[PDB]
């Protein structure tokens, strides 16, 4: 039952430490102006995020090649079995069912 | 570019290949979730702000369409814990079955949709593929057969070929009026449903030519109605008795064969001593015939040659199997005692 | 051919170390005897319990003492 | 439902800690065999533990004449010896390895034991036919019956499918 | 019926078959001949007889089909037959034997103008 | 052997379980003593609110959440 | 640290949800999220089904969810809010949140009430167990992995996802 | 028991003016993509608690298209919001 | 249409998965294993049409080994033989 009483004593040493770092000085008397002289060294800004696509494929082109490997991980538990040939002639399918579904798209990566 | 337009249009048929192949309530899951996976580039092609304003229509509207399934598979899971392919044992399955299920096809309601993509997909080339998706759910409901609420299958059923019968005749562009008219066919087969499932076939497969027959007609560059008036005084005359050759017999009149679903259909849902039924469905249809009168009297009336339009040379598009389909979509009545018999 | 198989080795020296294991991997577990043991060994480790079964006349082997002569010899492991 | 009455029961259960017991527990059982296995089949053979409750009896009677057979003639080997496997963690066998012949130096000798290596607990056994051997399996209520069959000698079509006119 | 997934079964052989003038394969192919003769007219053909060879190889394609298809349906009105009478024939209880009576018996109505 | 101790610790653990519940009370629109909830006759293995009652105390909370959650 | 320790999970779950299935503000979404797929995969670790739980971590909290936060930048929405504060966002939650309380109130607020929501009993945990039992890799998911029986379903998975990337190769 | 009817009051997560509207779509596609969880551990339970051994595996098969799918259809809303920059569920430019 | 290929040919696509009791690989049991030998045994030769007006039996307690929803009743009304009648003696049992 001794997990949680492991868990959140780790959080209420952290989430107590901030207000003992931030909130204490915060109330302290010093002079602390208004004047948005804040946001450092680039000092207006005023846009929208623009959509910049090569960042975003990054995003998309992992989040594939991950699923498998969820698929992949059950092998070292498989290694036992009764037949074992419908595993290494199936095993070796998933992996270079990756690895095709890189060189295709490989041709374009762009700047990555 | 061009193999892999092979190897996608293979993968659809190959995800509804599983649908009819399987024993196992998974794999009718995967079976047509690959499609709407494997549809969506083909709306693509020309990367226009219509298909993509299009597809993300269809999309989330075939994404919860399945996705309700897969919640009205595990209900059942959880009494008898049996999967397989039989009735749904609970009620609480089957009615969400089976109008979870009347999205895809979209049946009475549930259609804000067939016409809001079959209109402006750009691609009319086809969207013939949107007689595929016909074909996969049918194979279901033809499993599931015995348990429905049956109250249900023809409430949305008459509710139905009503609704998509006056959709059209306040229509021009003549993508939607396959779209209208393609809801009423979805009237006839899942009203039977009950009674004798097969006969429903029947009007599957006289539908899948018909509906296919036409749009390799409307393929030469013909879009809108009245672009089918520049047609018989330009193109060919020999088109225009096709396409009147057709039309007519869609709705259906006796000599064709057109009437052969209809006058087959009633032999069964009579003879089971519902008759104040059908009436209203067989008499419905009627007004269904009112959009192709007067879409035929565009073509064979000479109406105003486009303006000097001057077409010299010949064709090269891909007829391929046309000059075959409408002695099949017409000349079929005299023969058949079979349809009955010969699918069964 | 082989002077490209030296011209693709000044260049990218390094998915050809990939390749040069992708197959090699692949081809030999056709060939050496040492395999088929492997086979062997992982049908015999008993997860299960073993159940008796029911002799009546036969019975073509196995008494009732197990370290009698029972059945098939699993001792060419032992030794190996 | 019918259930035995609070009696058979209270009987002497072997008390030992969960180390001692896998100590020796291997000399134990390739030696018996005389209840046991056959016990098995007073379950897998027939189901519903409470029919049979006999052999239970016997079954953990050996253990009680075996424990108390070990203490008259070397408990002093044996209590160093699951001492150090239970020594802990796991409870590994290969730790007290040396020891296990100062254990073993007369068991196998004076008092005439064996030690079983890998043909304990393998070799998929016989035992004999006492009981009745159960029909009436489990639950086992009716058939029901099937359907008559059809085959006969056919014929094409009677007149030529009947449909509405269409000859043939 | 039975050996699922075939165009006809082995037991076939038992029928007649459905050997050729009879009139819908003369039919058969026609309403081909009539197809023929468009596949020229859509296109300005404009011969009305074209080659030989499109204006054949229709007609030998249908009736041939036509054929090697009709030898099928008329089976299958067999087997629906064949599988009435062996059921009509037993459980004779489900299927009364009439008796024979009319005139000096039965009254009609009896409503004339 | 390990077996043979358990089927002995149920088939006590229902009786007690059962003769100190007819003992509770005999109640004129109450149950029958040990009825099946089933039709079919044969030995099935009992759940937990079998053996453990409303009892409910902390020797079911190491029970049924003793394995799980830790040595 | 009671019976109810699973109980008290759920509906901190299904109140994981009726924050973002209104309309926060889509990055206080993702903290609807975290939240629920957190004590989602919390609820699962019991029961004794643990590696299939300890993979919706893997998976998809962690893997997956980081794309959808990844985009909303993309999309980047207009000066972002704090969520409960509007009067078009609070007005819809409570009556949600109540639902169940004020079921969860009579639903067994005694004896019973009444009959569609009295056969559920509680506080053993009646059914949460059988018995005892010896050990495959434990006994149930334990034993996860086929590659053995099951081919025909990896090799459709394993065949529909290679298609994933074509269709994304193109319309991007 | 109990546990079954909560996780299902959370499948009803669909609720559906809030499945497509009102605008930041992303909104509504998020509690799409949520909408598992609802069907995943409902399906987590019945195939443990009793023990089906074989069916564990679909679990897993359930996520692996639950994200591969979803995460296609995010692909559009990229598409729609490039040549506009503000998703906004209000374009309805193709009518009917 | 369902044309059952793999009952023509020799393969197996799924029909191991399919149902409570096949092989569930070290030959371990489920629950409610033992009732489905019983059930299925029952409605087999059966054409499913009066099997619903027939069998039944062997059905219902299989749907009550499942959910174990009755026992759950029968016996939550145990806590209204005892535990409301606490103060009014048989405190039941004895500790221990
Ligand atoms: C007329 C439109 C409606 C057709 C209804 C069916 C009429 C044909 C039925 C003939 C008798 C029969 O039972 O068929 C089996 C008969 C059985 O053969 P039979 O021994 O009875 O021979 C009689 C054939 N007739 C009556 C034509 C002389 O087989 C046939 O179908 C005959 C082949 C010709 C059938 C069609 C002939 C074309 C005439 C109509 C042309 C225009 C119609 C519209 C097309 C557009
Ligand atoms: C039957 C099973 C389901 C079939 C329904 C329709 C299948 C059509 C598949 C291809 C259609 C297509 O995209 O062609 C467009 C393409 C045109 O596309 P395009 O003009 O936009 O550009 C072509 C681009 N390249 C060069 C790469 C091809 O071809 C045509 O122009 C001809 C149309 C096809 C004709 C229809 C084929 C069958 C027609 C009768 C069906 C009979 C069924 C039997 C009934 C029993
Ligand atoms: C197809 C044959 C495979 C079996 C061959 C049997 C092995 C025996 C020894 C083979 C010797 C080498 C054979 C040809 C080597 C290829 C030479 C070449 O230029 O191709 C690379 C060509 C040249 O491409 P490139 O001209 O654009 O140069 C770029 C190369 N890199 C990536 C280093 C920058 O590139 C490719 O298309 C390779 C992409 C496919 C990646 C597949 C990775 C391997 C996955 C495991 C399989
Ligand atoms: C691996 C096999 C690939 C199968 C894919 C074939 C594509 C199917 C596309 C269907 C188009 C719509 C037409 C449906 C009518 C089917 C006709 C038919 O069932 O006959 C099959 C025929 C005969 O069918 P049958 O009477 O023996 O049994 C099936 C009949 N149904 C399906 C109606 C229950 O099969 C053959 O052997 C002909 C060769
Ligand atoms: C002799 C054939 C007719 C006389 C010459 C044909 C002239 C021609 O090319 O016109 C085709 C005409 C189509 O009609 P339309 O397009 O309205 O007229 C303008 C076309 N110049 O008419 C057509 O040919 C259209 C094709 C219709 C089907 C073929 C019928 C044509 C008649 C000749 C063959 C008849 C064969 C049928 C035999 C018995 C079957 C009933
Ligand atoms: C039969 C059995 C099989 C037989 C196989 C035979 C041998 C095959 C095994 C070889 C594989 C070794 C590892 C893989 C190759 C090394 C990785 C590599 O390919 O680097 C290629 C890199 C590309 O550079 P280039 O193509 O020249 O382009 C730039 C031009 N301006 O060129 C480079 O040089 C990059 C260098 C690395 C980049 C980072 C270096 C930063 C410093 C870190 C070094 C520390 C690592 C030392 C290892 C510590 C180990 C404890
Ligand atoms: C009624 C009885 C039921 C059975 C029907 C059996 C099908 C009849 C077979 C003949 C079909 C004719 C055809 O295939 O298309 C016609 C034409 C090809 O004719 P051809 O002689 O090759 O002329 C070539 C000149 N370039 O083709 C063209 O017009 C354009 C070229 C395309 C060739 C396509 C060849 C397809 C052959 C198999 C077609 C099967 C699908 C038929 C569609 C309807 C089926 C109901």
């Amino acid at each position: 039952m001794n997990l949680m009483l492991a868990l959140l004593t780790n959080f209420t040493l952290a989430t107590l430490l901030v207000i003992i770092a931030f909130w204490l000085p915060q109330l302290n008397v010093y002079s602390e102006k208004t004047s948005p002289y804040e946001c450092g060294f680039d000092p207006m800004g005023s846009a929208r995020l623009p959509f910049s696509m090569k960042f975003f494929l990054v995003a998309i082109t992992f989040l594939l090649f991950d699923l498998e490997i969820a698929l992949l991980l059950p092998l070292p538990w498989a290694s036992q079995t009764a037949n074992l040939n419908t595993m290494l002639t199936m095993a070796l399918f998933l992996i270079i069912l990756l690895a095709v579904s890189l060189a295709y798209e490989w041709t374009q990566k762009g700047l990555e | 570019n061009p193999i892999i337009f092979i190897i996608i249009l293979l993968t659809i048929m190959l995800g509804t290949i599983i649908v009819m192949i399987s024993s196992h309530w998974l794999l009718v899951w995967i079976g047509f979730e690959m499609n709407m996976l494997a549809i969506i580039p083909i709306m693509m092609k020309n990367h226009n702000p219509r298909a993509t304003e299009a597809s993300t229509k269809y999309f989330l509207t075939q994404s919860t369409a399945s996705m309700l399934l897969m919640m009205a598979v595990i209900i059942n899971l959880m009494f008898s814990g049996q999967w397989t392919v039989m009735k749904l044992f609970n009620p609480m399955a089957s009615m969400l079955m089976t109008m979870a299920l009347a999205m895809k096809l979209g049946m009475a309601p549930f259609h804000f949709w067939v016409p809001e993509v079959t209109q402006g997909i750009p691609l009319s080339s086809g969207l013939i593929l949107l007689t595929w998706q016909k074909l996969a759910p049918m194979s279901v409901l033809y499993q599931i057969f015995p348990s429905i609420n049956l109250n249900l299958i023809l409430t949305l059923s008459v509710l139905s070929i009503l609704i998509g019968g006056w959709g059209g005749l306040n229509q021009t562009q003549l993508r939607k009026i396959m779209a209208y008219s393609s809801i009423a066919h979805m009237g006839w087969m899942t009203a039977v449903l009950p009674y004798n499932p097969t006969m429903t076939l029947l009007n599957l497969i006289i539908y899948i030519i018909m509906t296919s027959t036409m749009f390799t007609m409307f393929m030469a560059n013909s879009t809108t109605t009245t672009l089918s008036l520049s047609h018989t005084w330009n193109k060919t005359p020999i088109m225009t008795v096709l396409i009147l050759a057709t039309l007519l017999s869609m709705g259906g009149l006796p000599p064709l064969s057109g009437f052969m679903p209809k006058w087959m259909i009633i032999q069964e849902m009579t003879k089971n001593n519902s008759i104040i039924l059908p009436t209203f469905m067989a008499i419905t249809a009627l007004l269904n015939l009112y959009f192709y009168m007067r879409l035929t009297y565009s073509t064979t009336l000479t109406m105003f040659p486009s303006t000097n339009n001057m077409k010299m040379k010949w064709q090269f598009p891909l007829m391929k199997k046309m000059t075959f389909l409408p002695t099949m979509v017409v000349l079929s009545t005299m023969m058949l005692p079979l349809t009955p018999m010969l699918s069964v | 051919v082989a002077a490209f198989l030296k011209n693709v080795w000044a260049k990218e020296p390094v998915l050809v170390a990939s390749f040069a294991i992708a197959g090699l991997a692949v081809i030999l577990p056709t060939l050496s005897p040492y395999t088929k043991y492997s086979l062997m060994i992982n049908r015999a480790t008993p997860y299960n319990y073993p159940v008796p079964l029911r002799d009546d006349g036969n019975m073509p082997d196995v008494p009732s003492h197990p370290q009698d002569p029972q059945g098939p010899s699993l001792e060419w492991l032992k030794r190996l | 439902v019918e259930l035995p009455s609070l009696e058979d029961l209270k009987v002497q259960e072997v008390k030992v800690s969960s180390s001692v017991l896998k100590a020796a527990a291997h000399h134990y059982g390739a030696q018996c065999d005389k209840p046991n296995k056959e016990f098995m089949l007073c379950r897998w053979e027939e189901k519903d533990p409470r029919r049979c409750l006999e052999e239970g009896k016997l079954v953990n009677q050996c253990a009680l004449e075996f424990f108390r057979q070990i203490k008259r003639h070397c408990a002093e080997p044996f209590t160093e010896y699951w001492t150090c496997i239970d020594y802990s963690g796991l409870q590994l066998f290969r730790r007290c390895r040396k020891q296990q012949a100062q254990f073993d130096e007369c068991v196998l000798d004076k008092l005439g034991w064996v030690r079983p290596d890998l043909g304990d607990l393998s070799k998929v056994t016989k035992v004999k036919t006492d009981r009745p051997l159960p029909e009436n399996p489990y639950h086992s209520r009716a058939r029901p019956e099937p359907n008559p069959e059809v085959e006969g000698d056919l014929k094409p079509a009677r007149h030529g499918s009947r449909l509405f006119f269409w000859t043939m | 019926g039975r050996a699922t997934f075939q165009f006809l079964p082995d037991e076939a052989r038992s029928l007649p078959p459905p050997k050729l003038t009879d009139p819908r394969l003369a039919f058969v192919g026609f309403l081909g001949y009539c197809s023929g003769l468009i596949d020229n007219a859509i296109r300005r053909r404009p011969v009305l007889l074209a080659g030989l060879h499109r204006q054949l190889l229709y007609i030998t394609s249908f009736v041939f089909v036509g054929y090697y298809l009709l030898k099928r349906q008329d089976y299958m009105y067999a087997v629906r037959d064949h599988d009435m009478f062996s059921y009509i024939k037993s459980h004779p209880e489900d299927f009364p034997e009439k008796d024979k009576k009319t005139y000096g018996e039965v009254f009609e109505e009896f409503h004339p103008v | 052997l390990l077996q043979a101790e358990k089927d002995r610790r149920v088939l006590q653990m229902l009786r007690e379980n059962l003769e100190e519940e007819a003992t509770v009370m005999k109640d004129v629109p109450g149950w029958k003593v040990g009825e099946s909830v089933f039709h079919t006759t044969r030995w099935v293995t009992p759940m937990m609110g079998e053996l453990y009652g409303l009892r409910a105390s902390e020797e079911v909370l190491s029970a049924t959440y003793g394995f799980i959650w830790y040595t | 640290m009671m019976l109810y320790i699973v109980f008290i999970l759920s509906v901190i779950f299904v109140m994981g949800f009726v924050g973002f299935s209104s309309k926060p503000s889509p990055i206080y979404g993702g903290l609807g999220l975290i939240v629920s797929g957190g004590v989602g995969c919390g609820i699962v670790l019991n029961f004794g089904g643990s590696f299939l739980g300890l993979m919706v971590f893997l998976i998809y909290l962690g893997g997956m969810m980081v794309v959808f936060g990844y985009t909303t930048a993309m999309a980047t929405e207009q000066y972002p809010e704090i969520w409960l504060s509007n009067k078009a966002v609070l007005g819809a939650f409570v009556t949600g949140l109540l639902m169940e309380f004020f079921m969860v109130y009579y639903v067994l607020k005694d004896k019973e009430v009444e009959v569609v929501f009295e056969f559920n009993g509680l506080g053993d945990w009646v059914i949460y167990d059988t018995g005892d039992s010896g050990f495959f890799s434990e006994e149930a998911m334990g034993i996860a992995a086929l590659y053995s029986y099951g081919t025909w379903l990896v090799i459709v998975t394993g065949w529909s996802l290679l298609i994933g990337v074509v269709v994304i190769m193109e319309i991007t | 028991s109990m546990v079954y009817m909560n996780i299902m009051m959370a499948f009803t997560v669909s609720l559906v003016g809030l499945l497509m509207y009102r605008s930041h779509l992303m909104s509504s596609l998020l509690c799409l993509e949520g909408m598992m969880l609802s069907l995943f551990v409902m399906a987590a339970l019945t195939i443990l608690n009793s023990h089906f051994t074989l069916a564990s595996m679909m679990p897993i098969i359930l996520l692996v298209f639950a994200a591969c799918e979803a995460a296609l259809g995010l692909s559009l809303l990229v598409m729609v919001s490039n040549t506009y920059g503000t998703d906004y569920v209000q374009n309805l430019n193709l009518l009917q | 249409p369902f044309f059952d290929v793999q009952k023509r040919l020799g393969v197996d696509l799924d029909r191991w998965m399919t149902i409570q009791s096949a092989e569930q690989p070290h030959k371990i049991p489920s629950r409610c294993h033992a009732f489905e030998k019983e059930w299925i045994e029952c409605a087999h030769g059966i054409g499913s049409i009066r099997a619903e007006k027939e069998c039944k039996i062997e059905f219902e307690d299989f749907r009550e080994c499942l959910l174990r929803q009755k026992t759950m009743k029968r016996l939550h009304a145990i806590r209204r033989q005892r535990e409301k009648l606490i103060k009014e003696g048989k405190y039941t049992p004895p500790p221990h």
